[PDB]
């Protein structure tokens, strides 16, 4: 609700999408590059 | 049959406990005299006029010192570069006052270390070894002769030589910083890279052998007892440690050759200390390191400070305080 | 007298008789085996294994 | 009491590792004495 | 089978650079510590924090450039880009010295992520993990100098800046103000660094000089195939050499190569303990028996009391320009000069 | 009185160097 | 594909004969157009000192440090 | 193998050894707690560092009641 | 594909060297 | 196909044009103390 | 002091002469290859 | 003036750990003489 | 005022001879465990 | 060297004689301490 | 400082009395 508290939760959301776009890209490519049995 | 041949057969015998050799004919008398005078001069030796201003600096244990502060003091500024043996001193009391035993220890040290180096050659000849361990030992011989011999020569006095002690070493390093700026000199830079690199590749090679040891013991006894001495089987999977470091950085940065690997461990430090010991040598003749003081200016022309200007103000503090009574004139030419 | 320009530091005459009797006392030992040998015997090696 | 422990082992120290551990203590005694006496 | 197994099989696949699980912590954080240093030494100045020039835009070469520590007014703030100091602005973040904590924090999570890399590769190859334990040595020097040393001090300002000459003043700042060379923890650290460089120069030069004849060529590097079971150098000869030269020698290759691990690493752990004791200003500054005697007897001089007068020159002369935040205005007449210098 | 301890540490260190060189456990093949 | 087989191929040097000068000149123009002084806030040689401020500028506040650097960079 | 009276009471606490829940189990419940406890440590550090300012929370030596 | 592995390190490096050659010709 | 030693030649003298350019601007421009 | 000095030049050129006449004593032939 | 508790620090810092390392060597040689079964086992 | 060399007299008069008598007992039990041949001889 | 000595023996000290010799030293340490501290 | 040594000698003496009574080498027939 302050300047410092509102900016921190926005960084927490921004810290979620940085983990997110790495994770979402990693699941999709792990489907295509599976190893033959 | 002759007396000389029965003496050459003994002095070059590898069947002795310690190989003596022909270099030991002048290694052992030199280093035992450098030793037996060092133990006496470190324990019981009166104070020494080092600055030549008749202000005697205590350096031994009986005159109130410890392991850290006690030191064999270098010879006087009054003597300087002159050879000062015992018989050219008219009493031992006049010898010990003016920095006597610093020249007796150092000159019998540099002869005994340059003979210990040739002795490492000689036994490699008589044992069938390829010869060049003594070339690797040239790197501390270069550095010992740089601070005890070459730096007193170019500065013109043994009083600028290195004090044989522990606190005397740091008196030597700091005064050498203010007067020569060794840290900016690229040969101290090339040997910090020699011993940081040397301690890297030591602990990097010693870990990859110890990582890939083969099972020869149980979990109760020691790891080291899986090596029987003189065995002919290889004691670690070298393909395993190659595949590890071949994935830890990348594939092409790994030595599969163990001979070229064990050569690079000998190259990197020794070349780093050859280059460094010729940093003290070229700074013995006042060819100092870099000097970037007042190098960055604005368009107005005012000096903008850098990190070298902060480093300069540390050098100016040691320069105006070293040998605080010995100077009389505005420039430390010595 | 330190900075005198005297040969091998030989200040007095007595120190010469020390030097000559040091090199010669071992030279005479050395000639007891390697002296009185044939000075005319060669080899086409890099290194000679002639005798004691 | 109860029975004898099957986890009894023996302790070893060869002559090599004696001289390491002696020299380790004396060199640490040389180094740290000057500071302790102050 | 599952979703976790497909991701586990993809990361551990043989490829050019091994990624693994630990590459998700290493490769983002190490790329930004390195790139944060190359940017900060090229573009970002130190004109507002220290009052220096530490960039390539400002004429500094490779030696006098640095990523510099922030101001003393910042204190120990983490200086987040979104934080209360920078407030989202990139340009004001760089001028306060925000890249330095950016380098140090993402660098500290690179050394975490690189040591986890050495546990992961050793488990897949199937070896003992002594590389990851010897690398804990350099972790204890980064943490206890770049992190634990400014935390005990007044702010991040008293930390080493990431530049070549900026380390060099930190070497000089630590002698005058702390007497770091007198500390027995540096003395046990120099014994490991110069002792570790000693061991690889000997083991380098003894293996290479007891080699066997495995070929007719004069080059001995050619005569080694990697998958051979015969040892390539005579251990019995090398023992017989050093037992007569030096008097005592290794008779155990397993003990030898372990001893090449113990000596360099312990010098980084023992020297790391002392620098934690200088965050608290618990320095080995004086021998009081030397100091009480030199006060009562104005003739007693050692080399040790000579080093204190060299430290008054470091404490007085550089501290005016060292700490511009404190505004030391020294007169000319308080600065300790010697005679005629 | 103080320097007597320093001397005993130094010559005591040189004792265990003497015993390590001459009374070493001599390694043997087989 | 082996690395040394790539850089000796012609098709490699077809692509990277355009991309390297188009990226090196963009690193030139990033400096010569005066853009790098404004992104990173580095002083030009004209503007270390000003007409008013003749001393060394320092930040002297924890929280208004952004506002104080708005002061010291206008003149 | 010596039955004691205190050993008889505690015996059902040690009688299980190595029974597991088959599968992934309550592992995704744990990570949501660990993600939460990571955010908790970040917040109370930034309060302490004065890099996260909360209204009517001042990190300074306060008058405890005497 | 390894085009993302090299060019994350080489595309910056040529860009900064485009700036370091420009700073040699900048004067006061 | 290009011979590999031609590649190391052209890139190798390209580095010398980069390095000696950096030692040039130690004596001119900024940081030269002129 | 001129009595000590005599004693040193004895001891120096005793061991220096053992060094000089050591390598003149067919010293390359003293190897483990042959003789 | 030196601290008189430093004599107790050094001389017990020498003797107590160094006499410890002697004991691990004496019982090592006793076990080797114990198994060997000749003239010294008892 | 006490004599500060008495701390060194007593605490080495305790420890040095008492640590001696411990060593003769440990090597006694090691020889007995050395001959016995089971689980501890090695 | 020469051959192995046939006069090698073994030293014994049972658990009984340990406690005698420990108590002998501590009681002599209790008795003579007060005089040494003076 | 002086009485600390006397106390350590007394309770140290009572330790070896404790170990001699309870950890005694129990004598056995045959
Ligand atoms: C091992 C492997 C490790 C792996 C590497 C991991 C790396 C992760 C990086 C760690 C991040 C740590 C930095 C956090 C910032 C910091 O520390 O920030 C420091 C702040 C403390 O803030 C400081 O607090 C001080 C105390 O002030 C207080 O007191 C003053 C006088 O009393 C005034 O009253 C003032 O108003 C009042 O606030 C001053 O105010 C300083 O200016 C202010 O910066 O604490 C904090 O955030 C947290 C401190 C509490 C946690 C303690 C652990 C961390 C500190 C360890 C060091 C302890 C010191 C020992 C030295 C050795
Ligand atoms: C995985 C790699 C990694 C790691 C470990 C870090 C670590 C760090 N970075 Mg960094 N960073 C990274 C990658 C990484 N970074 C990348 C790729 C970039 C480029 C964009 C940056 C850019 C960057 C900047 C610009 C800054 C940092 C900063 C920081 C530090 C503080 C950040 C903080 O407080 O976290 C807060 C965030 C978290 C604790 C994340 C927690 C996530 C929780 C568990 C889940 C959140 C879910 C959420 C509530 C719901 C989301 C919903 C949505 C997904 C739909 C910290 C050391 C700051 C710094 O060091 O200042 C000096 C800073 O200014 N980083
Ligand atoms: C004979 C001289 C000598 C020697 C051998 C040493 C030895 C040592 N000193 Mg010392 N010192 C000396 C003289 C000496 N000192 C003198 C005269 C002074 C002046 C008073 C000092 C002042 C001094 C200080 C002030 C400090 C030391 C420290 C140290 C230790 C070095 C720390 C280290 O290994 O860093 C090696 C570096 C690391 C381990 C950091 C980690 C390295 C990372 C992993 C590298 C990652 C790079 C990565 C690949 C990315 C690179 C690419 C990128 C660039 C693009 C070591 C014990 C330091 C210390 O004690 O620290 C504990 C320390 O702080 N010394
Ligand atoms: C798509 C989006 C979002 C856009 C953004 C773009 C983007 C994705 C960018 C990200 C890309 C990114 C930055 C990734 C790159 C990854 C990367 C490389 C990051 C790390 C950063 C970095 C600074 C790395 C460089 C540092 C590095 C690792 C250097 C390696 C050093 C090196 C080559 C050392 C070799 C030393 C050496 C010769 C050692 C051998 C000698 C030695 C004694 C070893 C011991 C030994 C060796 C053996 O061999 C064997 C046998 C045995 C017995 C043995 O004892
Ligand atoms: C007597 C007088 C008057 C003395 C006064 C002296 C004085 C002024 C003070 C000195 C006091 C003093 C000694 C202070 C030291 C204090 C100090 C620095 C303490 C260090 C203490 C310590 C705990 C340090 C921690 C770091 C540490 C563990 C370092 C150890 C360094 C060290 C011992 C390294 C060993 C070096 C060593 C000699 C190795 C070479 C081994 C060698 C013979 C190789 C043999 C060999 C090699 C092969 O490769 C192969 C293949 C074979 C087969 C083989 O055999
Ligand atoms: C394909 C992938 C390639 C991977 C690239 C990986 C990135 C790592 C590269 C690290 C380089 C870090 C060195 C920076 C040097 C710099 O740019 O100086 C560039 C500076 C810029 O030059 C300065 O420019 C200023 C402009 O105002 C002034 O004019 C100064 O006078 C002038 O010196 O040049 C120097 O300082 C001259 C000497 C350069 C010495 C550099 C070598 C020093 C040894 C470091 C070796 C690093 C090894 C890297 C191995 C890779
Ligand atoms: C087995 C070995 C047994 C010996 C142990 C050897 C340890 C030696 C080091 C400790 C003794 C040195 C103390 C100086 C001697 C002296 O006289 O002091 C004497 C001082 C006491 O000081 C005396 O006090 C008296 C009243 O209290 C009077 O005031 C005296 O004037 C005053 O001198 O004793 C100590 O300071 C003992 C402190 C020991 C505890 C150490 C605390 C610090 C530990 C930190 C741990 C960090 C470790 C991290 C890992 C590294
Ligand atoms: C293994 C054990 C190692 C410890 C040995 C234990 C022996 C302890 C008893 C001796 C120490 C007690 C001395 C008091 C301590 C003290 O501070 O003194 C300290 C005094 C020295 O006195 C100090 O001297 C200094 C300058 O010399 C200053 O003057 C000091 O002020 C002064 O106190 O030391 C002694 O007196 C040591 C004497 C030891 C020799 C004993 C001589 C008598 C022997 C007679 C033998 C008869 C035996 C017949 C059989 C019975
Ligand atoms: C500036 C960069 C530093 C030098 C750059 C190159 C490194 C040296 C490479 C050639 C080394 C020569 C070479 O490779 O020899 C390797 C040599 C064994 O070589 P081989 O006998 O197989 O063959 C070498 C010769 O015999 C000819 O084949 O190993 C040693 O004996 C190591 C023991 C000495 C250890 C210290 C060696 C330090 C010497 C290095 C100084 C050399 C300067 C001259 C260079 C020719
Ligand atoms: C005139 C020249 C004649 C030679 C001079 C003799 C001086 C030689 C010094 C003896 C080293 C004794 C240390 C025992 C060490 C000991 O006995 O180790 C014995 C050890 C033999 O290990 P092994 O392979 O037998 O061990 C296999 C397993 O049993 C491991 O336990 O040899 C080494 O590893 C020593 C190599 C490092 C040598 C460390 C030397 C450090 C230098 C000395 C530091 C003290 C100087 C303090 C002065 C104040
Ligand atoms: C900061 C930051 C960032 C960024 C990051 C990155 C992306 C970076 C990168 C960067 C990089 C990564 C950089 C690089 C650089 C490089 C360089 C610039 C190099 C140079 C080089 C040189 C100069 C060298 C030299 C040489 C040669 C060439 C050869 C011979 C040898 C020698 C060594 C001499 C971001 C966005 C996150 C945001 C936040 C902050
Ligand atoms: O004598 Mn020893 O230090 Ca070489 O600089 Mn000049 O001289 Mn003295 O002053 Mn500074
Ligand atoms: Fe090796």
């Amino acid at each position: 609700m302050t300047a410092s508290l509102s900016n921190f939760i926005a960084s927490l959301i921004a810290g979620g999408v940085v983990v997110g776009v790495i994770a979402i890209a990693l699941i999709v490519i792990s489907k295509s590059d599976r190893i033959l049995r | 049959v002759s007396l000389w041949e029965r003496f050459c057969a003994w002095i070059t015998s590898t069947e002795n406990r310690l190989y003596i050799g022909w270099f030991g004919c002048l290694m052992f008398p030199t280093l035992l005299t450098a030793t037996s005078c060092f133990i006496i001069a470190f324990i019981a030796a009166p104070p020494v006029d080092i600055d030549g201003i008749r202000e005697p600096v205590a350096g031994s244990l009986l005159y109130g010192n410890n392991i850290i502060s006690g030191a064999v003091v270098p010879s006087s500024n009054a003597i300087g570069m002159h050879f000062y043996p015992i018989w050219e001193a008219a009493s031992i009391d006049e010898w010990l006052y003016n920095g006597g035993p610093y020249q007796l220890i150092v000159l019998h040290f540099l002869l005994g270390v340059s003979a210990y180096m040739g002795r490492e050659w000689e036994l490699s000849y008589r044992l069938g070894m390829r010869p060049w361990i003594f070339v690797a030992f040239s790197a501390p011989v270069a550095a010992a002769s740089a601070v005890f011999l070459v730096y007193p020569i170019g500065q013109g006095s043994f009083s600028d030589g290195m004090p044989l002690g522990i606190s005397g070493t740091f008196n030597f390093m700091l005064v050498f910083q203010a007067e020569h700026n060794i840290l900016m000199h690229p040969f101290h830079m090339a040997g910090v890279a020699g011993v940081f690199g040397g301690s890297l590749f030591s602990a990097m090679h010693g870990s990859l052998v110890t990582s890939s040891l083969i099972r020869e013991t149980t979990e109760n006894e020691s790891t080291n007892y899986g090596y029987k001495f003189g065995q002919e089987e290889e004691t670690y999977n070298i393909v395993a440690a190659h595949g590890y470091f071949g994935r830890l950085i990348f594939q092409y940065a790994s030595f599969n050759n163990s001979r070229a690997l064990h050569f690079f461990l000998a190259l990197w430090p020794v070349v780093g200390i050859w280059i460094t010991s010729m940093g003290i040598s070229t700074m013995a003749f006042n060819l100092n390191g870099f000097n970037f003081n007042q190098s960055v200016v604005d368009s107005q022309g005012r000096v903008i400070n850098t990190w070298a200007d902060i480093l300069n103000r540390a050098n100016l503090g040691i320069e105006v305080m070293h040998e605080r009574n010995a100077h009389n004139f505005p420039l430390d030419l010595a | 007298t330190e900075g005198t320009n005297e040969w091998f530091g030989v200040d007095d005459l007595r120190l010469l008789a020390v030097l000559f009797l040091g090199h010669w006392a071992i030279l005479s030992l050395w000639l007891g085996s390697y002296g009185d040998s044939n000075e005319d015997e060669d080899f086409f090696g890099e290194i000679d294994y002639s005798a004691r | 009491m109860t029975g004898p422990n099957p986890n009894k082992q023996a302790v070893e120290l060869n002559r090599t590792s004696l001289y390491w551990g002696l020299l380790l203590i004396f060199v640490l005694a040389v180094l740290f004495s000057s500071y302790f006496f102050n | 089978r599952g979703l976790f197994d497909l991701v586990d099989d993809w990361l551990k696949k043989d490829r050019f650079v091994f990624v693994g699980w630990s590459g998700l912590l290493l490769f983002p954080t190490a790329y930004l510590a390195a790139g944060g240093w190359m940017t900060g030494t090229t573009f970002v100045t130190s004109w507002y924090t220290h009052g220096l020039a530490s960039s390539y835009l400002e004429g500094c070469n490779f030696l006098t450039a640095a990523v510099s520590t922030p101001a003393n007014s910042v204190g120990h703030s983490l200086l987040l880009l979104w934080g209360p100091e920078a407030q989202g602005d990139f340009t004001r973040w760089c001028q306060i010295g925000g890249l330095w904590t950016f380098v140090a924090l993402h660098g500290a999570f690179g050394l975490i992520g690189f040591c986890l890399r050495q546990f992961e590769i050793a488990r897949l190859v199937g070896i003992r993990p002594y590389n990851a334990i010897a690398f804990s040595g350099p972790i204890a020097v980064f943490v206890s100098v770049f992190l634990l040393y400014p935390l005990g001090q007044a702010s991040w300002f008293f930390a080493p800046s990431f530049g070549v000459a900026a380390i060099f003043r930190f070497l000089l700042f630590l002698q005058g103000f702390h007497n770091w060379t007198l500390n027995p923890f540096h003395m046990m650290g120099v014994a490991g660094i110069l002792g570790g460089a000693l061991l690889c120069a000997i083991h380098g030069a003894t293996v290479e000089n007891t080699l066997f004849e495995d070929g007719d060529a004069a080059n001995t590097f050619r005569a080694f195939t990697p998958t051979q079971s015969e040892e390539t150098y005579s251990m019995v000869t090398a023992n017989r050499f050093w037992s007569q030269i030096f008097g005592v020698a290794f008779s155990n290759k397993r003990w030898l190569h372990f001893f090449m691990l113990f000596v360099p690493v312990t010098g980084l752990w023992t020297s790391s303990i002392g620098i934690v004791g200088l965050a608290l200003n618990l320095r080995a500054y004086d021998f009081v028996s030397q100091e009480l005697r030199a006060a009562e007897d104005p003739e007693f001089e050692t080399f040790y009391t000579k080093n204190h007068l060299l430290d008054e020159g470091i404490r007085a002369w550089m501290a005016a320009q060292d700490q511009p935040h404190e505004n030391f205005v020294f007169p000319e007449e308080v600065l300790p000069r010697g005679n005629a210098l | 009185m103080e320097a007597l301890v320093y001397t005993f540490l130094l010559i005591g260190t040189l004792m265990v160097i003497f015993f390590a060189v001459f009374f070493r456990e001599t390694p043997r093949i087989l | 594909r082996p690395f040394s087989d790539i850089i000796t191929s012609v098709r490699y040097w077809i692509i990277h004969s355009i991309t390297i000068p188009s990226l090196f000149v963009s690193g030139w123009l990033f400096i010569s157009t005066g853009l790098a002084y404004d992104v990173f806030g580095t002083p030009r040689p004209n503007e270390y000192f000003t007409q008013d401020r003749q001393q060394v500028p320092l930040v002297n506040d924890r929280f208004s440090a952004k506002q104080e650097l708005e002061d010291l960079t206008k003149g | 193998a010596l039955r004691t009276r205190l050993g008889e009471i505690l015996r059902p606490l040690n009688a299980e050894y190595g029974k597991v829940a088959p599968g992934w189990g309550t592992t995704p419940i744990m990570g949501i707690v660990m993600l939460a406890f990571l955010i908790f440590l970040v917040i109370i550090l930034q309060i302490y560092n004065s890099s996260l300012i909360i209204e009517n929370v001042d990190v300074d030596w306060a008058n405890g009641i005497v | 594909f390894r085009w993302l592995a090299i060019h994350g390190l080489a595309i910056p490096t040529v860009f900064f060297l485009g700036g370091i050659t420009a700073m040699q010709f900048i004067q006061r | 196909r290009i011979p590999l030693w031609l590649v190391g030649l052209v890139g190798g003298l390209a580095v010398i044009t980069m390095l000696s350019l950096f030692f040039y601007g130690s004596y001119s421009g900024l940081g030269s103390s002129l | 002091m001129l009595t000590l000095k005599i004693l040193v030049y004895t001891t120096v050129i005793f061991f220096v002469s053992l060094f000089i006449f050591g390598f003149l004593s067919s010293d390359p032939s003293r190897n483990p290859n042959r003789k | 003036e030196v601290q008189f508790g430093a004599y107790l620090a050094v001389l017990l810092g020498t003797f107590l750990p160094a006499l410890f390392l002697v004991n691990l060597f004496i019982q090592t040689e006793a076990r080797k003489a114990g198994k060997a079964g000749g003239q010294d086992s008892d």
